[PDB]
C-alpha cells in the first residue's frame, strides 16, 4: 500500500513469515519483519531462525516497528538482547498498552516525541469534521420476547437484524447519494448483511469480499457517487486497505471486550480530503432500542466522548418512513427475520 | 495622555449625494488564517454591517457590490438604493468560497464602467477591500488609473496585513494626490473602526466644481388596505407612496420614481445630511485642578467628577470633559454618547 | 466601448439579453408581438442593464499566475481532461504558439486529447520548466521534436524583439567593461544557464504581454405668582386631581378615543380570478412601461413626433383598458370586476393624469 | 410554581372584596397582573362608568389577542370586575371597591394600614440583622434539605414542613430529604423557595384564628415596603400579631431584638415580590458568590463556593474531595442518574443552570449569548447560547432513564367537517399549539387556546 | 523540487545571467513589475555586476537576503598569496582579512535597499557565522540590529517581519517627532545648532 | 419589563399665561401639574418598580426635578418621596422667576431637553447593563400662540428623532394648546413610533393621559392613538416659507427651495450654480 508509493524499494526488503520463505542473511539494503516471524510461536521453517540469526550477526543499527501492543513485550525483550541493536523506533497506536511492564519499551527504545493527537489530525483536514451519533432502532415485540426468552450472548444479531435498522441505513445512503458523499459501514455479519444487500440493491462490500471486489467497490464508492455505501464486516479491519471516511456505521458492538473500539476508530476512521458536507466524517451505531447492547451502545458513547470527537444522536430522523423499500418495515416481518436469525 | 483629534478644517463642504461601489475580495488569498473564521468569513460579516451603517447614514446615495474570483470581476448586486438587496446578495455570497487571483484592474475597469450613469451632481466612489499582496491584469494600469482620474472618480482602498505600492499609487493618484487614504489595518477593531470612518462623506479641500439644483419631490403615504397595487413592483401591496408628479404608486422607499424618473425623500434623509454638515466642536476635557465648576454631569446627572485630593487619583485627572461653545461640563460618557449618535449639544441648544 | 447608440444597436447582445430574463423577455414581447413598441427605445430605458452586461462579458482573464502554472502548477492529473481544460489550454495557446501550432496540426490525425497530451508531458514539460531531460523518456518525437527545433529559434528571436535600449542609469552593459579595456582574472559546468534564461524570457514575454495595452410682564409674573402661591398654599389634592369629574366629561373623553382607536385599527397590515389577475398584472406592466416612456418623452424636447407617437399609443392603451374592464364587468360580474377595478385604480389614475395634462400642453403649444 | 395568583382567584368574591377593602394589598396584586390587565385597569380606574367591551377588543390589534384572552381570563377568574349582560352587551367595571382603593392609594387615600409604617431613627444596618436573616433563611433551606448538623429549631416551621410535606423526608424519623417537594426546592431559587414556604404556612395556619384578610395584609404590608417604626409595637392584629412574629421566626421578618418594638422589615419580604437582586459572623465577600462550573465538557468547574449551594450542586453530582476554591465533581449521565433515582425531572435543573451558578458562569453566558438575537436574521446559526449539546445530552439521559412520553391536554371532537378541522390546524401551526392532530380521526390531545379563539371569533 | 512553483504563483522571478545585456533586460522588467502589481524577485549575486551599481528604492526592494555569506576561496590561491603578503606585510592574519571583504561585500548589498528616510525595508541574513560578526557590520546597520534578533529561526524571522511591514505601513506621522529628525525649513537647523554653536 | 419614562414638561410663564389668556384663566397649569403627579405614580405603581425621570424648560434654561442632583452635599411612600420632591423642586423653580427671567424670551429651549432628557437615557441604560431598560419618553407642552412655527429649533429635534430611533425610544408628546398641529412634533411622534395628542386645555388630562399616554412601555402589540394623517410634505421653501411638494434642492447647501432659483449663490450657502445647469432645469 506505500513502501512503492514510498521511495522504499522491495528488491532488499525480503518479507520474512516462517511460511514466506525471503532472502535472508543476504540483504544487501534494509529489511521489513514482522513480529510473528521475529520472534513467536508461528515459527513454522526455520526461515525465521535464520533471520535471527543473520539479525544477530548484523548490528542492524535502527529498527521500525507498527503495533507492538498486541504482541507481547516478552519476545521483544528477547529479540532486544539477542540482536543488540544499536537504535530502534516505536511507532505506538495507544496511550496505554499491555506492554508497559517493569522494564518500559520506551526506555528500552528511546523517549516519546509526538502523540498521535487526532483531535488534531481528524480535524484540519484529513478526518476532519467528524461527527459522531448513535440512532436508536425502534424496538419491536418480537425483539424483547427474545430477550425474555434467553439471556446467552445470541442476542447479538438478534438485535442487529432489526429491519428499521435498515431503513435508517438505506435513509442514510439516499442522503449521501443527494450530497454526494461517502459512506462506510460496519456490519460483521453474515445473513443479515447479505438480506440487507439484497434489500438496497446495490453493490456492496460484505463479509469476506473479494480483494479484487472490495477494490472495484472502493474505486466505485470513492470515485464514482452511483454507489457510495460499502459495509465492512470483521474480516477486514487489520487485513484490508482503510478507505476514506466520511460516514462511519456501526452495527456490532461485541469486539472481544476493549481496545479493539480504540483500534477500530483508529483504522476505519482514515484521511478524506473532502469538505463539501458540514460534518465530513459521520460516526453511525444504529443500535435496536431497548435490547441487550444497550449497555454496550452507552459504553460506545462514553469511549467516543472521551475520545473527543463531536458526537451526537438523531433518531428524530426527517422522513424515515418516507425512504423506498419499505420491505420488512412490519413488526411482522421484524420477528420473522428474528425467526431467521435464530437460526444464526 | 489623550487620544483626540485636534480639528476639524473641512467643515465646510462634503459629498452628500454619493454612489459608493464597494467592491470585496474573494481569492485564494482570502482563505488564509489571520483573522478568526479566515479572512473572508470575517470580512463579509464586517461587509454586512458596513452596509446597514452606510445606508442609513447615507440614505439618498445607492451602491453595487463587486467580487474578484478567479481574476474576474463578476457583479454580485446592481448599483441599487435598496440596502436588503445587497444583503441578501452578501449573504448569498459569505456562503461560496474565494478561488483564483484578485484582478484588480478587472475590478477596476468593471466599475468605471458601472458609475457612469451617476449623474454630475451625485458623487462617485470606490472602496476596495483589498486584501491578497498581488494582482493578475490583463492590461495596463496606468491607463486605467489615468482613465479613472479623467473621470473624477476617488478611490480608497483598507488593504490587509501589508502595503502594496500600487494601491498607494492608485490612492494617492485619484484624490487629486492628497494622500490619505490607503490607510490598512493592523487589528480587527482597527478594522471595524475603517469600515466606520468609511461611512461618512469625504472631503479633503474640494476644488471648485459644478454645484447644481436638483429636481425632486417628496411622496404622501396612501390609505386603503384592500386596494393594494404597485407600480414599482407590479404586485398588491397593502399600501405605499404617490408621486407627487408622476402619481403612481411606489413601493416604501427613498427610490426614484419608476414613472417619471425623479428623486423621492420625505426629509429625515435631508436631516441625516444637516448632521453631517456641520458637526460640533470636539469637546475639551476641563483642566484637572484648575476647572472649579458644578460637581455633576449637565446632560445627564453623573457623580463621577473628582476625589479631591488623593496623592495619585486625584492627581490623575478631572473627568469634565466640557463642550466650549455653552461651556458646560458633561461626563465622559455624555460627551462619547453626543459625539457619537446625536448631535445636538444639549447645553448648546438651551440658552 | 460602451455607448447608448452602440448598446442601441448591439442587437445580438440584445437578444441576448432577452435570453437573460423571462421576466424581460416576456415584458419585451408584449411591449413588440403586442404590436406595441420598436425595440430601440424600449432599451432605451433599460441600458445600464445591457452595460452592465456586455462588461460583465468580455472580460480577458490576466496572463500570469495561471498561464505560467499550466507549465508548472499543473503536474499530476495525468487523467482525461483535467481542471480548466479548455481554460488551461487556451491559456497555454495564448502563452505559447508552438503547442497551439502542433496541436492544431495534429487534428486530422493522431489525437491531441489522451496520446498527444501524454507525450506532450515528456516532450514540452521537459522542454520547458525543469531541466534538459535530454536522456531518459526522449519521447519528444515527431511533432515535438519539430516544434521543439521551430521553439528555439522561435524563443530566440522573440528575445531578439525584445532588446530595448535601456535608459542609462541601469546599462549594466555599458557599465561592465565598456568603460576600461582591462585584464581581470575571473574564477566563479554548462547547461541549467538556459534554466534561468528561461525562466527570465518567461517573465519578460509576461510583462511584455501587458505592456501591449491590447398679561405679559406685569400680570404674567401676577399669575405666576397666584400659582406658586396656590402650590405653597398646601392643596395639590389629588383627591380633588380630577379623577375624571364630570362622568359625561370622562364619557366624551372615550368617545374621542375609542373613535381615534377604531381609525387607527382600520389599517389591517388575496384576489380571486388568479389567471385574470394575472393578466390585469401584465396589464399594469405594460401601461406602466407605456407612461413611463412618455413621462420620459413629455418633459424631454423637440423629438415631438415621437412624443406624438407615444401619445397616441397611450390613448389607445386606455381605451383598451376601458374594454378590458368593461369585459371583466361583463364576465366576472361585479364583485371581482370591483376587485380588479380597485387593483387598477393608482395606474387607471396615473395615465388618466397624463393624458390629461398631455392634452392641456397640447391646448397651449396649439392656442 | 403553584403560581399564588390561582391560590388567589381560589377564594371566593366576598372575601376578595374583603382583601380589596386593604389598599395596598390592591396595589400588589396589581403588581401581578400581566400586562395587558395592567393597562386596562389603569384605563379603567379612573372614568366613573362601566366600558363596553368592544372598544377593549378594538384597543389590542391582532398578533397578541391571545393576551387579550389572558388577561380577561385572568381578570374574570379573580373576578376583580364584574361583566354586565346589561343591555346584552358587556359593561365591564372592576369590583368596586378595588377601584376606590387603588385610586386612593394613587392620590392620597385613607388606607391607614399600608400607612401602618412609622418613620422614625431606623439605626439597622444594610449587613446589620440583614446577615442574621441570611442566617437564619440559611439554617432553614439547610435543615430541610439536610446537613451535617440541623441547627434549624422552627417547631412551627418544621411541622409545617412535614404536615405539608415540603420534601420527601421521613419526619418521623426525622428525616429532611429531597422528595418531589424536596426537588421543586431545590429548584426554586428564592422567589419559588419562599413563595412555597409562604403557601405551606398558609394552608398550615389555616384553621383558626386566621383572619386571613388580616392575614394577607400583613404578608403584603411586609411585602410592600419598610414600615419601620411602630409596626410591631401598632401595625398588627392580634392574631396578625402572631403571624408576624411567627414570620420574623420564619426569617421573612427581620423584627430585631426585645419583642417590642417597631416593624423589621428585613429583605426578604422585598424578595418575595422583587424578581430582582439575590445576593443577601461578620463577613461577606461582596462578589458573585454563587459558584460552580458546566460547560461543553460536562464537567464542574468551581472557583467560588457556597456550602449549602455547593450542597446542592452535590445533589446530582458526585463528591470525593472538597477543595479550597474547588470541590471533586464532575457532571454526566450518572450524575444525573443520582437525582433520576429521586426521579427529578431534568426540566428546572435547565433554567436553573441558565440562571444559577452564572455568578461562576458570567462570561460563559456572555460568550454563548454573544447577542446572538438580532445578529439571529442576520447570521442563521446561533453561537450556543443556552447550550443545546449539553441540553442534547440531559433530554438523552432522561429519555434513557424515562421510557414513557406524556401529553398534556384534552381530547377534542365534534370536528364534523375536515375545512374546519384543516383551518384550526393551519391556525394552531401559525401559533404553535398543536402538539399532534389528524382530520381522520378529528381528534388531538391539547392545550385550548385554539379552540378558545375559533369560538370567541364565532361569537363575537 | 516543487519549491519555485509556489513563488512563482505568487510573483516574478527574474534570474541573474552572465550576459550583461540580458541582465539589464531582466532589472528592468523587474523594476516595471515591482511598481506594477505582480511582485517581483530578483536573485543575483554578492560579487555581481547588480550589487556594485544598481539601486533599490522604495517600491524595488523590500526585503534583501543574504543567502549565506560571500566567501572566494572556493577557487584557486591567488587570494592565498595576496593574503601571504598581507600577513607578513601587514599585521594582519588571513580570517580577519577574509571576514573583512566578506562583510565588506555584505554591507554594500545591504545598503542598496534604502534611498531616503520616508523609504524602509527588511535586510535579513541566513547562516551561522554571521552572529559573531555583528560587530563587522558599518554601524547605523548595527544599531538597528539589537541583540535579541540573533540566531533567529526562520520562524520569529517570519512573525517579526510580518509585524514590522505592518507597523511602517502605518501613517506614523506626528510630524512633531521629525522636527527632532528632520530639521524643517531653515529654521530647526538655524535655532538648534546656531544655539548649538557651543 | 421596567421602564424608564422621562418626562418633559415645559413651562413658559409666557405660555402659561397664554394658557391663562386661552380660553379664561380658569385654572392654571396646576391641574396640569396635579394630573402628570398621578399619572407618574401610577406608571411608577405598574411595573415592577421602574424609575422615572422629569425635566423642564423656563424661559432662561432647563433643570432636572425628579432625579435631584446633589443639593445637601404617603401610599408605598416612595411615590411620597418622589411628588413631594418634585413639588420642592418645581416650587424652588418657580422661586427663579423675575424679568432679568422675562428678558430671554427669543428662544424656547424644548430642543434642548429632549436632547438632554436622550443622554440621560442613555446613562441609565449603559449604567444597567443588566436587566434591558425598555425605556421611553415623553413631551407635554403648553401650547402658545405668538409663533405659528418657531423653526430655529427643528434640526435638534429631528436629531432627537434620529437618536431615539437607533435607541429605540418611543417618544410620545401632548400638546396643549390652541388647534396648531405641531408639525414637527407631529413627525417626531410618527416617525420614532409614538403618539400625538392636541387636547384642549382645561379638561383633566388623567384620562387622557392614563388612556393613551401608558401604552408604549414595552407593548406594541397595541394600536396607537394618533390623530389623523402625518403627512410628510416636509418643510417649505426656505427662502419662500410656502409648504414644498415637487421640491428644488441645492447641493452640498442641501436647503430646499421653491420654484423661484434666485438664479446664483441659493441662499443658504454661497454657492453660485452651472448657468447652464440652471437653462437646464429651466427647460421645462
Ligand atoms: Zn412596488
Ligand atoms: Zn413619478
Ligand atoms: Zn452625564
Ligand atoms: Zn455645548
Amino acid at each position: 500500500q506505500f513502501l512503492q508509493w514510498c521511495t522504499l524499494q522491495p528488491e532488499n526488503c525480503a518479507v520474512f513469515t516462517s511460511d514466506n520463505k525471503e532472502m535472508f542473511q543476504t540483504e544487501s539494503g534494509l529489511v521489513v519483519s514482522t513480529y510473528s516471524m521475529v520472534a513467536n510461536t508461528r515459527n513454522r521453517s526455520h526461515d525465521s531462525q535464520k533471520v535471527m540469526d543473520f539479525l544477530t550477526g548484523r548490528e542492524w543499527g535502527f529498527i521500525i516497528l507498527d503495533e507492538v501492543h498486541v504482541v507481547p513485550a516478552a519476545m521483544f525483550r528477547r529479540v532486544v538482547s539477542t540482536i543488540a541493536a544499536h537504535a530502534k523506533l516505536g511507532l505506538t497506536a495507544t496511550l496505554v498498552r499491555e506492554d508497559d511492564k517493569i522494564g518500559d519499551l520506551n526506555f528500552l527504545i528511546g523517549p516519546k516525541l509526538y502523540e498521535a493527537n487526532w483531535m488534531e489530525l481528524s480535524q484540519k483536514g484529513h478526518i476532519a469534521n467528524v461527527q459522531c451519533a448513535e440512532v436508536w432502532c425502534p424496538m419491536t415485540a418480537e425483539f424483547y420476547q427474545e430477550y425474555l426468552r434467553e439471556t446467552a450472548r445470541k442476542r447479538m444479531l438478534l438485535y442487529i437484524m432489526n429491519p428499521t435498522k435498515f431503513q435508517a441505513c438505506q435513509f442514510l445512503i439516499q442522503y449521501h447519494e443527494r450530497r454526494g458523499d461517502k459512506i462506510i459501514v460496519f456490519s460483521d455479519n453474515v445473513y443479515a448483511l447479505q438480506e440487507y444487500a439484497l434489500k438496497m440493491g446495490k453493490p456492496f462490500i460484505y463479509g469476506s469480499t473479494p480483494q479484487q471486489e472490495r477494490m472495484n467497490i472502493l474505486q466505485n464508492f470513492q470515485y464514482n457517487d452511483q454507489i457510495n455505501t460499502i459495509f465492512l464486516s470483521k474480516v477486514g479491519d487489520t487485513s484490508i486497505d482503510l478507505p476514506e471516511a466520511t460516514c462511519l456505521i456501526q452495527i456490532s458492538s461485541h469486539y472481544g471486550s476493549r481496545r479493539q473500539e480504540a483500534q477500530r476508530l483508529g483504522r476505519i476512521l482514515r484521511a478524506k480530503r473532502r469538505n463539501d458536507e458540514g460534518f465530513n466524517a459521520f460516526f453511525y451505531s444504529l443500535v435496536s432500542k431497548d435490547t441487550q447492547e444497550m449497555y454496550y451502545s452507552t459504553k460506545r458513547q462514553a469511549f467516543l466522548v472521551d475520545q473527543g470527537y463531536a458526537f451526537k444522536v438523531i433518531t428524530h430522523l426527517h422522513g424515515m418512513e418516507n425512504i423506498p423499500n419499505l420491505a420488512y418495515a412490519s413488526p411482522r416481518e421484524r420477528r420473522e427475520l428474528l425467526q431467521e436469525v435464530l437460526l444464526k | 495622555k489623550k487620544r483626540t483629534a485636534k480639528k476639524n478644517i473641512t467643515p465646510y463642504q462634503r459629498g452628500i449625494i454619493r454612489s459608493l461601489i464597494l467592491t470585496l475580495d474573494c481569492s485564494e488569498a482570502m482563505l488564509e488564517k489571520d483573522l478568526r473564521p479566515n479572512r473572508h468569513a470575517m470580512i463579509i460579516q464586517y461587509a454586512i454591517d458596513f452596509v446597514h451603517e452606510f445606508f442609513d447614514q447615507n440614505p439618498i446615495s445607492q451602491m453595487g457590490i463587486i467580487i474578484m474570483r478567479n481574476g474576474l470581476a463578476q457583479l454580485v448586486s446592481q448599483v441599487s438604493g435598496n440596502p436588503q438587496d445587497h444583503i441578501d446578495a452578501l449573504k448569498s455570497i459569505r456562503k461560496q468560497e474565494p478561488k483564483g487571483n484578485p484582478s484588480l484592474q478587472n475590478a477596476l475597469e468593471m466599475a468605471r464602467g458601472l458609475l457612469l450613469p451617476v449623474p454630475a451632481h451625485c458623487t462617485r466612489e470606490v472602496l476596495i477591500v483589498f486584501g491578497s499582496l498581488s494582482t493578475t491584469d490583463p492590461g495596463d494600469i496606468h491607463q486605467t488609473i489615468d482613465s479613472l482620474v479623467s473621470e473624477k472618480i476617488r478611490v480608497k482602498v483598507l488593504g490587509l496585513s501589508a502595503q502594496v505600492a500600487i494601491c498607494k499609487e492608485l490612492c494617492k493618484a485619484t484624490n487629486y494626490g492628497d494622500e490619505s487614504f490607503y490607510k490598512i489595518l493592523l487589528d480587527e477593531t482597527h478594522l471595524k473602526e475603517l469600515f466606520n470612518e468609511a461611512v461618512t462623506p469625504l472631503p479633503v479641500n474640494k476644488i471648485n466644481k459644478g454645484f447644481t439644483l436638483v429636481k425632486m419631490g417628496f411622496p404622501t403615504r396612501i390609505f386603503e388596505d384592500t386596494p393594494t397595487f404597485c407600480s414599482c413592483h407590479s404586485k398588491l401591496v397593502y399600501g405605499g407612496y404617490f408621486c407627487p408628479n408622476c402619481h403612481s404608486k411606489v413601493c416604501s422607499l427613498p427610490t426614484v420614481c419608476p414613472c417619471c424618473d425623479l428623486m423621492l425623500i420625505l426629509s429625515t434623509h435631508l436631516a441625516r445630511s444637516y448632521h453631517h454638515l456641520m458637526p460640533l466642536k470636539t469637546f475639551a476635557e476641563v483642566p484637572t485642578t484648575e476647572k472649579f465648576r458644578s460637581e455633576d454631569c449637565f446632560s445627564c446627572q453623573s457623580r463621577f467628577p473628582i476625589l479631591k485630593n488623593h496623592k495619585n487619583g486625584k492627581l490623575l485627572t478631572s473627568s469634565r470633559y466640557r463642550c466650549e461653545d455653552c461651556k458646560q461640563e458633561f461626563c465622559v460618557d455624555c460627551d462619547v454618547f453626543i459625539h457619537e449618535i446625536l448631535h445636538n449639544c444639549p447645553g448648546c441648544e438651551s440658552k | 466601448s460602451l455607448s447608448k447608440e452602440k448598446l442601441l444597436t448591439n442587437l445580438k447582445l440584445q437578444q441576448s439579453l432577452l435570453k437573460g430574463n423571462k421576466v424581460l423577455m416576456k415584458v419585451f414581447q408584449e411591449t413588440v408581438i403586442n404590436a406595441g413598441l420598436p425595440p430601440s427605445e424600449f432599451w432605451s430605458t433599460r441600458i445600464p442593464l445591457l452595460r452592465a452586461f456586455a462588461l460583465s462579458t468580455s472580460q480577458k482573464v490576466g496572463p500570469y499566475n495561471v498561464l505560467s502554472t499550466i507549465k508548472p502548477v499543473a503536474s499530476s492529473e495525468n487523467k482525461v481532461n483535467v481542471n480548466l481544460s479548455r481554460e488551461k489550454i487556451l491559456n497555454i495557446f495564448e502563452n505559447y504558439p508552438i503547442v497551439k501550432k502542433a496541436y492544431t496540426d495534429n487534428v486530422p490525425k493522431n489525437f491531441k486529447e489522451p496520446e498527444f497530451w501524454a507525450r506532450f508531458f515528456s516532450s514540452k514539460l521537459f522542454r520547458k520548466l525543469r531541466g534538459e531531460k535530454i536522456m531518459q523518456n526522449d519521447r519528444g518525437d515527431v511533432i515535438i521534436d519539430r516544434y521543439l527545433t521551430l521553439d528555439q529559434e522561435f524563443d530566440r528571436k522573440d528575445d531578439d524583439m525584445l532588446l530595448h535600449p535601456v535608459k542609462k542609469i541601469i546599462d549594466l552593459d555599458g557599465n561592465i567593461q565598456d568603460d576600461p579595456v582591462v585584464r581581470g582574472n575571473r574564477p566563479d559546468s554548462d547547461g541549467t544557464v538556459d534554466i534561468l534564461k528561461g525562466m527570465n524570457r518567461l517573465s519578460e514575454k509576461m510583462i511584455m504581454a501587458l505592456k501591449n495595452e491590447y398679561s405679559n410682564q406685569q400680570m404674567l409674573q401676577q399669575l405666576s405668582l397666584v400659582m406658586d402661591n396656590l402650590i405653597n398654599k398646601l392643596d395639590l389634592n389629588q383627591v380633588v386631581p380630577n379623577n375624571e369629574v364630570s362622568n359625561k366629561i370622562n364619557k366624551r373623553v372615550i368617545t374621542a378615543i375609542k373613535i381615534n382607536a377604531k381609525q387607527a385599527k382600520h389599517n389591517n397590515v388575496e384576489v380571486k380570478s388568479t389567471l385574470p389577475i394575472d393578466l390585469l398584472e401584465s396589464c399594469r406592466m405594460l401601461h406602466t412601461t407605456c407612461c413611463e416612456f412618455l413621462k420620459h418623452f413629455y418633459i424631454h424636447q423637440k423629438q415631438a413626433s415621437t412624443v406624438k407617437k407615444l401619445y397616441n399609443h397611450l390613448k389607445d392603451c386606455i381605451e383598451k383598458l376601458n374594454e378590458l374592464f368593461q369585459d371583466v364587468l361583463n364576465g366576472d360580474g361585479e364583485s371581482m370586476s370591483n376587485t380588479c377595478t380597485a387593483y387598477l385604480k393608482p395606474v387607471l389614475n396615473s395615465i388618466t393624469l397624463a393624458t390629461h395634462k398631455y392634452d392641456e400642453y397640447f391646448n397651449e403649444y396649439n392656442n | 410554581k403553584h403560581s399564588v395568583t390561582q391560590y388567589l382567584e381560589e377564594i371566593p368574591q366576598q372575601v376578595q372584596n374583603r382583601l380589596y377593602t386593604s389598599p395596598a394589598t390592591c396595589l400588589a396584586i396589581y403588581r401581578i397582573l400581566p400586562p395587558l390587565a395592567k393597562f386596562f385597569i389603569m384605563a379603567m380606574v379612573f372614568n366613573e362608568n362601566e366600558v363596553p367591551l368592544l372598544d377593549l377588543d378594538k384597543w389590542v390589534n391582532s398578533n397578541g389577542k391571545l393576551q387579550f384572552q389572558n388577561a380577561i381570563k385572568s381578570m374574570k377568574s379573580l373576578h376583580l370586575l364584574i361583566p354586565n349582560k346589561s343591555s346584552g352587551t358587556l359593561m365591564i367595571n372592576l369590583n368596586p371597591t378595588f377601584k376606590i382603593s387603588l385610586r386612593n392609594a394613587l392620590t392620597g387615600g385613607e388606607v391607614q394600614n399600608s400607612f401602618g409604617v412609622v418613620v422614625e431613627e431606623n439605626v439597622v444596618s444594610l449587613d446589620l440583622l440583614d446577615e442574621y436573616s441570611a442566617n437564619k433563611w440559611e439554617t432553614i433551606l439547610h435543615f430541610m434539605v439536610g446537613t451535617p448538623l440541623a441547627k434549624i429549631p422552627s417547631e412551627k416551621v418544621l411541622n409545617l414542613l412535614k404536615h405539608s410535606k415540603l420534601m420527601e423526608e421521613v419526619n418521623s424519623t426525622g428525616e429532611f430529604k429531597i422528595t418531589n417537594e424536596g426537588f421543586q426546592f431545590l429548584l426554586q431559587e428564592i422567589n419559588s423557595q419562599l413563595w412555597t414556604l409562604l403557601l405551606q404556612y398558609l394552608k398550615m395556619i389555616e384553621t383558626s384564628k386566621m383572619d386571613l384578610v388580616d392575614v394577607l395584609h400583613f404578608i403584603f404590608m411586609l411585602g410592600a415596603l419598610e414600615v419601620g417604626k411602630a409596626y410591631k409595637i401598632d401595625a398588627l392584629s392580634e392574631t396578625q400579631r402572631i403571624m408576624l412574629q411567627d414570620m420574623r421566626d420564619y426569617g421573612l421578618v427581620f423584627q430585631k431584638h426585645s419583642n417590642d418594638s417597631i416593624f423589621y422589615p428585613t429583605k426578604l419580604a422585598l424578595m418575595l415580590t422583587s424578581d430582582t437582586k439575590t445576593i443577601r459572623g461578620l463577613k461577606n465577600q461582596d462578589i458573585p458568590d454563587g459558584s460552580l462550573i458546566v460547560e461543553t465538557n460536562f464537567k464542574i468547574y468551581s472557583y467560588s463556593n457556597s456550602p449549602l449551594q455547593i450542597a446542592v450542586l452535590s445533589l446530582f453530582v458526585h463528591l470525593k474531595a472538597r477543595f479550597v476554591n474547588m470541590v471533586l465533581g464532575q457532571i454526566t449521565r450518572e450524575s444525573i442518574r443520582r437525582a433520576l433515582t429521586n426521579g427529578i425531572t431534568a426540566d428546572q435543573i435547565i433554567a436553573y443552570l441558565e440562571t444559577h451558578a452564572h455568578p461562576q458562569m458570567r462570561r460563559l453566558a456572555e460568550e454563548k449569548l454573544e447577542k446572538k438575537l438580532e445578529l439571529d436574521p442576520n447570521c442563521k446559526e446561533p453561537l450556543q447560547v443556552l447550550p443545546p449539546t449539553v441540553v442534547d445530552q440531559i433530554r438523552l439521559w432522561q429519555l434513557e432513564l424515562d421510557r414513557v412520553i406524556t401529553y398534556e391536554g384534552s381530547l377534542y371532537s365534534d370536528f364534523e367537517t375536515s375545512q374546519e378541522y384543516n383551518l384550526l390546524s393551519k391556525y394552531a401551526q401559525d401559533i404553535g399549539v398543536l402538539l399532534w392532530k389528524d382530520d381522520k380521526k378529528k381528534k388531538f390531545f391539547i392545550s385550548k387556546e385554539g379552540n378558545s379563539q375559533v369560538l370567541d371569533f364565532a361569537k363575537r | 523540487m516543487g519549491i519555485l512553483d509556489e513563488v512563482w504563483k505568487h510573483k516574478l522571478i527574474l534570474v541573474e545571467t552572465p550576459d550583461a545585456q540580458e541582465t539589464s533586460l531582466a532589472l528592468e522588467t523587474y523594476r516595471k513589475a515591482c511598481s506594477n502589481g505582480r511582485g517581483a524577485i530578483l536573485l543575483s549575486v554578492a560579487r555581481g555586476k547588480v550589487s556594485e551599481g544598481i539601486d533599490f528604492d522604495h517600491q524595488y526592494g523590500r526585503t534583501v537576503l543574504m543567502i549565506g555569506i560571500p566567501f572566494q576561496y572556493t577557487e584557486s590561491r591567488i587570494l592565498k598569496a595576496r593574503l601571504e603578503f598581507m600577513r607578513e606585510n601587514y599585521r594582519i592574519r588571513e580570517n580577519d582579512f577574509l571576514s573583512f571583504d566578506a562583510m565588506r561585500h555584505a554591507a554594500q548589498c545591504l545598503g542598496r535597499v534604502l534611498r531616503g528616510k520616508d523609504d524602509y525595508g527588511v535586510m535579513v541574513l541566513a547562516d551561522r557565522r554571521f552572529s559573531r560578526k555583528r560587530s563587522q557590520l558599518p554601524k547605523w546597520i548595527a544599531q538597528g540590529l539589537s541583540d535579541a534578533d540573533l540566531n533567529l529561526s526562520t520562524d520569529m524571522a517570519i512573525s517579526n517581519t510580518k509585524q514590522f511591514l505592518r507597523t511602517m505601513a502605518q501613517p506614523t506621522d506626528p510630524k512633531d517627532q521629525e522636527g527632532v529628525s528632520v530639521w524643517s525649513y531653515e529654521d530647526l537647523i538655524k535655532h538648534q545648532n546656531s544655539r548649538k554653536d557651543q | 419589563s421596567p421602564s424608564l419614562l422621562t418626562v418633559i414638561i415645559e413651562i413658559a410663564p409666557k405660555l402659561w399665561t397664554t394658557f391663562d389668556e386661552e380660553g379664561n384663566e380658569k385654572g392654571s397649569i396646576i391641574k396640569v401639574l396635579e394630573a402628570l403627579i398621578v399619572f407618574l405614580n401610577a406608571h411608577l405603581a405598574f411595573n415592577s418598580a421602574n424609575k422615572v425621570a422629569v425635566i423642564a424648560a423656563y424661559s432662561q434654561g432647563i433643570k432636572y426635578l425628579y432625579p435631584e442632583s446633589t443639593s445637601a452635599l404617603d401610599m408605598y411612600r416612595r411615590f411620597r418621596n418622589v411628588d413631594e420632591t418634585l413639588v420642592e423642586e418645581i416650587y424652588k423653580l418657580f422661586e427663579l422667576e423675575k424679568k432679568q427671567i422675562e428678558q430671554n424670551s427669543q428662544r424656547s429651549t424644548l430642543a434642548g431637553a429632549m436632547s438632554a432628557g436622550l443622554t440621560y437615557v442613555n446613562r441609565i441604560s449603559k449604567e444597567s447593563v443588566t436587566t434591558s431598560l425598555k425605556s421611553r419618553l415623553l413631551v407635554l407642552t403648553c401650547g402658545s400662540g405668538s409663533s405659528k412655527d418657531e423653526i430655529f429649533q427643528y434640526i435638534p429635534i429631528m436629531n432627537c428623532i434620529f437618536s431615539a430611533t437607533k435607541m429605540k425610544c418611543p417618544i410620545d408628546v401632548v400638546k396643549i394648546g390652541g388647534s396648531k398641529e405641531s408639525t414637527f412634533l407631529q413627525q417626531t411622534t410618527d416617525a420614532t413610533n409614538g403618539v400625538y395628542l392636541h387636547v384642549e386645555s382645561t379638561e383633566g388630562l388623567i384620562q387622557y393621559l392614563a388612556t393613551a399616554m401608558f401604552i408604549d412601555p414595552s407593548l406594541r402589540p397595541i394600536i396607537v392613538k394618533p390623530n389623523h394623517g402625518s403627512v410628510d410634505f416636509r418643510t417649505s421653501c426656505y427662502l419662500t416659507g410656502r409648504v414644498v411638494a415637487v421640491g428644488f434642492i441645492c447641493s452640498v447647501c442641501l436647503c430646499v427651495l421653491s420654484i423661484i432659483p434666485p438664479g446664483n449663490k441659493c441662499p443658504a450657502c454661497d454657492s453660485q450654480f452651472d448657468e447652464h445647469v440652471i437653462a437646464k432645469l429651466k427647460r421645462k
